[PDB]
């Protein structure tokens, strides 16, 4: 933000005033996720009778 | 950030020399690690 004014008179009246005023923000934001999960189940069964 | 592992084998091979109560014994080791009364009751019958 920033304000600038300037005024100035001399009677001889004369009157002059100037002000000026510029305001700009900016907001930026971001979000990532991830998820990864594995399960994995092995079994071998063998029998001789 | 959270990771987290796991891991458990568990293998059994029972042996149980009764020839058909034989196969009994050896199957009932799924899940079952100890034996079965009656179990073993039968197969020392056999
Ligand atoms: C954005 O930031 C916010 C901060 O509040 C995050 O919100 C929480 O983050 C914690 C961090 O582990 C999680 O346990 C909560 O479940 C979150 N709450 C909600 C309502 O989301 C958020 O995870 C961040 N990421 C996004 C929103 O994608």
């Amino acid at each position: 933000k920033s304000g600038f004014s300037f005024g100035f008179k001399i009677p001889g009246i004369f009157e002059l005033g100037i002000s000026s005023q510029s305001d700009r923000g900016k907001h930026y934001i971001r979000r990532t996720k991830r998820f990864s999960h594995t399960k994995s189940v092995f079994l071998h069964a063998r029998s001789d009778l | 950030a959270a990771s987290g592992t796991q891991n458990n084998v568990l293998r059994g091979e029972p042996f149980i020399r009764g020839a058909g109560f034989i196969s009994g014994l050896s199957y009932l080791e799924l899940d079952n690690p100890a034996g079965n009364k009656r179990r073993y009751s039968a197969w020392a019958e056999s």
